[PDB]
């Protein structure tokens, strides 16, 4: 299309509105209520230009630059006298009541508001009367609530309604009076309401999380790191004050996080900040914890290696690329152990050969919102991959996206689109041990243990291709809807399969692989997700090793004399007694971590390692693609005392001293070249981010601000000198405002996005190449694996049916946003949030053992007797009991496992 | 008219069904706004739409809707029974058929009449509504209500 | 504590067969329970909500946007009188001021003895002959500040 804006030509795309295309041509114009992802309904009337007939034109017309399609040949000023009048005036409309609460407002210095009054230029007051008031609402938390700071752009119900799905977030009231919150106090219940605090223009929404330890904007040390809390990889911006973790801001990818996280990971962050980290190498010398620097650490801990006669490495899921390879590199290829459990280690691996040899192309986080039907098998996704469980909702939308567009609806009006597309949504059928969130959209909800899962599963395969392996024991009704499934999944274009390692089983794996396969015979577009459990899942299992059980047998039998454990509390994968029998035998123990797990008491040497918020690295998520994260700021900056490396170049200067009998660190991009030469298959990490020679005109990248403030007082109580800025010689980043953060510049890694007039998070629309499209310079992140020339084989081990035994019950997996991860229950803020330890009991169940709802039951697994309270599951088939995975006391290896004597205490 | 066999099933045998309802309001003045009106009748808060599309294309519920007010619907039977050369006729005027007009506030009569287009402001005033009340003197008039 | 009543519960499921959405009931469902009990509390917004089959948050803002239906007690009368352009011209002031010394108290507010709420409306539809009020369900016409004390003790 052929647009002219103040008389100048611009080439546009015609299925776009002029307020994108305009956006991004460079042009400004002020906006509040559209959104990229939400589409335009012409609320806050701020955004009007003047179009004109033709080409010659004098009167013109204003029309909303939102609601206004870029055809060709359109006509339009910005720039106009009448434009700008009425812009400045939409602007002094909405600060009429809005109050005098700027310095004690957390979006101050982050306000699209206060970016817009200024950039209208509007400054003097001539409304003279009394403001509207709100009283505030306790949403939970995480959110804070300030009503009074509404302009009524209603981009909180539109995205947390009809984008989000949620259902306790609405607008009441009537014409001045609009009040947009919780129906009651209460916390709010979605899964993506942290994302409420960037959706929201002004600050009604808040971070409380951040509001605890407040700082601005321009204060901030940001970097562009990876999400640490799934497999699922959102970009994410840390942002850090006075050594630490301040925020966790959504940081652009248009490839995988668009503009949204989950609340795991925007609240998830509060373990970086626990006081009883290790901040020093420890060494246990009998009741004393003596205190090393890093110098007699290293030649301590190589001494006693070196007088050992076989030391076995123990890694984690949690540590990064580098990490798990520099322990291997340390131990030895056959002595190093991926720390999961043989079950776990199994299904991951299970789950990566269908990923990267099953043929089937498995979609980006972005690219799941385009296909025509959704079958979730086994994996509850809304609370083990909460951001694919958003995109399904996007991907169930679909439906009513082409309805409109049938109509020649445009694609941006999104009012429209919903009313056309009412109630018709495209198929979404998920199975489960239990209800999911995903219930409310679902096609059909399947609530059956996991081996009836994965046979209906086979039995849809089957249906669906005649040569797949056949189910026999299948009732009439659950045949009738496998054929409705199978009608609906024939039917689709682009079907999509969603399974994982979350539900414990192989079978439901190997069943959905059988699906994808039946479906790409058919000829259709089918892709395949795969969601994995912690941030480095997928490189783990790329890597390989041995499973935790035979490092914890070698252990035992004493061929090994040393443990070196990465980043890995030993209790998640493995029960605890047996753990600490192995490791109470082992004559040296060494943890490589940075949170004070249970497995130190017994550990001989301790070193302090660094979290991804003082670390650099690379991890794999769920897809296989390879990101890398950076350093947000130096932790013996403030305290100079402080020790904390990471965890590659603790293991990489171990190994050095243990061979050399010198100390050498490392640069990160050694290890990185190390990787790619000696295993071929993660060779594509060099490409996820350039090494630290890479420079924008000469110059590195800037973590901070260039209004960063307090330089020669923010560490004068220390002392009154400046120290030395801290030098990064493993990436191209500086820890100084002196660098390059230039919208333009040729660069992937953006640390935060920042424009001259755009403070808000609407700057990333400066950062693109079109707005809600992708960065300018493409996006991050590099996939490991393209997909195969040739597909599996059909997988014949069908199980049979679960059949209740008697005496023994088997552990359903439930899992939850807040309380399932590791990392994530350390942070005291999801104690807050983080539900009661239950025990879900069938009806039948808990009529036949005589409780009640709430009354407590005692069972012994692995001779270890634990209370928990009953609640009563209506979902949950009998013979099972529901328990919470990733809990305290219940590891997630008990997913699939039995259990004995559970009876009332 | 249900009981008489005007509305319902099979309508003077035609095979026409026509079901009628009644929704009464909740007192909101912008509800009569016809996008808000169809808002409204889907159980939302009456906020209009914007147009296009328009409810002819997709209205209540996303199926073809018009939205039409009582008189209008109230002069359609006498132009479907008397004609449209009796309907053309009535009045010698840009708009064809007969208005309800009237004059309210301070007035001698105030009430309602049915006069044809094209009736001059000031005969509705003093030949239906009486004029002015004594003791007081016009000053202005609104047409059509608080909007004009 | 609230709970629906089972004719209330049966009038709404009738009001949701004349509609092809369910949600297209919430109006007359808040109605039907204003109907029943003078107003709606807290829990009704929630049983019709579950009733519906929609969230709560849509029948709150359903609730709180219409100005006919009371979020908030009331007395057991509701006086109604218009303050709209053709009622102040025929002087509605006068009415609204013989009902505020009587009544004595302010528009929006309840008497002691819970009797009787006054509330300013927009326009009845009745400007020929007004000035107009809207006691609980009859529209009074031609009103006069004198036949205000005798209107108002017909309700008891
Ligand atoms: C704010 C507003 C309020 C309206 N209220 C009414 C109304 O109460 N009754 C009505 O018939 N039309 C009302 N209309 C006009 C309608 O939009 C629409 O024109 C009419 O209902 C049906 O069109 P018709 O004149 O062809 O019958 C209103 C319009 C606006 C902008
Ligand atoms: S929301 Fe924006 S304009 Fe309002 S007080 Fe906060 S910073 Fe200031
Ligand atoms: S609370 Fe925020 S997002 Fe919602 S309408 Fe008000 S300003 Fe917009
Ligand atoms: S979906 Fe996973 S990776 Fe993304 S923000 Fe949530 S916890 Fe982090
Ligand atoms: S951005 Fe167009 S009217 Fe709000
Ligand atoms: S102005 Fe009062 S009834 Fe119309
Ligand atoms: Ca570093």
């Amino acid at each position: 299309a052929t647009i002219h804006v103040d008389g100048k030509e611009y080439e546009v795309n015609g299925a776009d509105n002029l307020l994108e295309a305009c956006l991004s041509l460079g042009l400004d114009i002020p906006y509040f209520c559209w959104h990229p992802a939400l589409g335009s309904v012409g609320a806050c009337r701020q955004c009007a230009v003047k179009q004109y007939q033709n080409a010659e034109d004098t009167r013109g017309r204003l029309v909303m630059s939102c609601m206004t399609p870029a055809s060709d040949g359109t006509f339009i000023s910005i720039d106009d006298e009448e434009a700008k009048q009425f812009r400045e005036s939409v602007v002094e409309w909405l600060m009429t009541n809005h109050p005098h609460d700027c310095p004690v407002c957390e979006e101050g210095g982050n306000c699209h508001l206060q970016d817009m009054t200024v950039m209208t230029g509007h400054s003097f007051r001539r409304y003279r009367f009394t403001k509207r008031t709100h009283r505030n609402q306790d949403l939970g938390p995480f959110i804070s609530h300030e009503m009074n700071r509404c302009i009524a752009c209603y981009r909180c119900v539109r995205y947390y309604k009809d984008y989000a799905g949620g259902t306790d977030l609405g607008v009441y009231g009537a014409h001045d009076n609009v009040y947009f919150g919780r129906p009651e106090d209460g916390t709010l219940e979605s899964e993506f309401s942290g994302n409420l605090v960037e959706i929201c223009p002004t600050g009604v929404f808040t971070d409380k999380t951040h509001s605890e330890r407040y700082n601005r904007k321009w204060d901030m040390q940001f970097a562009p790191s990876i999400c640490q809390q799934c497999s699922i990889g959102c970009n994410i911006s840390p942002g850090e004050r006075y050594g630490e973790l301040r925020r966790i801001e959504n940081r652009y990818n248009g490839t995988v996080n668009h503009y949204f996280l989950c609340d795991r990971g925007r609240f998830g962050y509060g373990y970086v900040n626990l006081k009883d980290r290790p901040r020093q190498p420890v060494q246990r010398r009998g009741d004393d914890f003596i205190t090393l620097n890093a110098e007699q650490a290293m030649q301590g801990a190589a001494d006693i290696l070196r007088q050992s006669k076989k030391v076995i490495g123990i890694g984690s899921p949690r540590a990064s690329v580098e990490s798990n390879f520099a322990l291997r590199e340390l131990v030895g290829e056959e002595n190093f152990y991926t720390g999961i459990a043989h079950g776990e280690q199994e299904r991951l691996q299970l789950a990566l050969k269908v990923l990267r040899e099953g043929g089937i192309y498995t979609p980006a986080l972005r690219e799941i919102e385009s296909y025509d039907a959704v079958l979730v098998l086994g994996e509850d996704v809304t609370q083990t991959g909460a951001r694919v469980a958003l995109a399904v909702r996007q991907a169930v939308k679909g439906k009513a996206r082409e309805m409109a567009a049938a109509q020649k609806v445009a694609d941006w009006q999104i009012a429209a689109i919903l009313n056309i597309g009412q109630r018709a949504k495209h198929p979404l059928f998920v199975t489960n041990v239990d209800d999911t969130r995903l219930d409310d959209i679902a096609a059909w909800t399947y609530r059956a243990p996991v081996e009836d899962q994965a046979r209906l599963g086979f039995a849809i395969a089957h249906a669906l291709d005649n040569s797949a392996p056949a189910v026999d024991g299948i009732e009439p009704e659950l045949q009738s809807k496998i054929d409705v499934i199978v009608q609906a999944l024939a039917g689709a274009k682009k079907p999509l399969i969603i399974s994982g390692t979350n539900a414990g089983s192989l079978e439901v794996i190997q069943a959905a692989a059988n699906v994808a396969k039946a479906l790409k015979g058919r000829g259709a577009d089918v892709g395949i997700t795969m969601i994995a459990r912690s941030v480095n899942s997928m490189g783990l299992g790329i890597m390989g090793g041995g499973s935790l059980e035979e490092a914890l047998t070698e252990l035992e039998t004493g061929r090994a004399d040393a443990v070196v454990v990465l980043e890995n509390d030993l209790h998640r994968h493995a029960s605890a007694t047996r753990v600490n029998a192995a490791l109470a035998k082992a004559p040296l123990v060494m943890v490589v971590d940075h949170q004070r797990t249970a497995i130190m008491e017994n550990a001989h040497l301790v070193l302090s390692a660094a979290s991804f918020a003082e670390s650099d690295g690379t991890v794999i998520n769920n897809e296989g693609r390879a990101q890398r994260f950076f350093q947000v700021y130096d932790p013996a900056y403030y305290d100079s005392k402080t020790v904390m490396l990471e965890s590659w170049r603790w293991l990489h200067s171990l190994h050095s001293t243990l061979l050399s009998r010198e100390v050498d660190w490392t640069q990160l991009d050694h290890v990185i070249d190390a990787v790619v030469a000696k295993i071929p298959e993660l060779a594509g990490i060099k490409d996820a981010a350039p090494d630290a020679t890479f420079r924008i005109r000469g110059q590195k990248l800037a973590r901070e601000p260039h209004r960063y403030s307090g330089r020669t007082a923010m560490r004068a109580n220390i002392s009154v000198h400046e120290p030395r800025q801290p030098q990064d010689i493993d990436t191209m980043f500086t820890f100084s405002m002196e660098g390059n953060n230039q919208p333009t510049a040729h660069r992937s890694q953006v640390p935060f996005a920042w424009a001259p007039g755009w403070n808000s998070p609407q700057a990333w629309n400066k950062f693109q190449d079109e707005v809600g499209g992708k960065l300018r310079f493409g996006d991050p992140g590099v996939r490991l694996f393209e997909t195969s020339e040739n597909g599996l084989d059909y997988f014949t081990s069908v199980p049979a049916r679960f059949q209740p035994q008697d005496g023994k019950w088997r552990i359903a997996p439930y899992y939850h946003l807040f309380g399932s991860d590791e990392l994530s229950q350390r942070a005291p803020v999801f104690q807050s949030r983080m539900p009661q330890p239950y025990i879900k009991l069938n009806p039948a169940d808990a009529a036949k053992l005589g409780v009640n709802a709430g009354t407590r039951v005692s069972f012994s697994y692995d001779g270890n007797t634990v209370t928990l309270p009953v609640e009563i599951a209506e979902g949950l088939t009998a013979g099972q009991v529901g328990l919470p995975m990733g809990m305290s006391g219940i590891a997630p290896v008990l997913a699939g496992a039995h259990l004995e004597d559970l009876k009332e205490a | 008219a249900t009981e008489a066999g005007l509305l319902g099933k099979n309508i003077m045998g035609t095979g026409f069904d026509f079901e009628l309802f009644v929704h009464t309001g909740a007192g909101r003045y912008i509800c009569g706004e016809e996008t808000a009106l169809i808002n409204s009748l889907e159980g939302r808060r009456a906020n209009p739409r914007s147009k296009p599309p328009f409810p002819a294309t997709s209205g209540a519920w996303g199926k073809p809707t018009c939205v039409n007010n009582v008189e209008t619907l109230c002069n359609v039977p006498a132009i479907l029974a008397n004609g449209v050369e009796w309907y053309q006729n009535i009045s010698k005027s840009k708009d064809a058929g007969t208005k309800l007009m009237g004059f309210s506030g301070r007035v001698k009569n105030p009430g309602l009449w049915e006069l044809p287009f094209g009736t001059t402001a000031r005969e509705i005033l003093e030949d239906y509504a009486g004029g002015m009340r004594d003791g007081l003197k016009f000053k202005a008039w609104q047409p059509g209500g608080a909007g004009t | 504590a609230f709970e629906l009543s089972a004719a209330e519960r049966e009038a709404i499921e009738h009001e949701m067969h004349h509609y092809e959405d369910p949600r297209a009931a919430s109006i007359e469902a808040l109605k039907i329970v204003q109907k029943q009990r003078g107003w709606v509390p807290d829990g009704a917004i929630h049983a019709i909500a579950d009733v519906l089959g929609i969230p709560a948050s849509d029948v709150e803002g359903v609730a709180t946007f219409y100005s006919q239906i009371f979020r908030q007690p009331v007395g057991r009368h509701v006086i109604r009188y218009c303050d709209s352009v053709v009622c102040h011209i025929n002087g509605y002031q006068g009415i609204q001021a013989a009902l505020e010394k009587k009544l004595n108290i302010k528009p929006g507010q309840t008497t002691f003895d819970g009797r009787f709420t006054l509330l300013p409306t927009c326009c009845l539809g009745n400007c020929d002959k007004g000035p107009n009020m809207m006691i609980d369900e009859d529209t009074h016409a031609h009103l006069t500040p004198e036949a205000i004390p005798e209107l108002l003790e017909r309700y008891k």
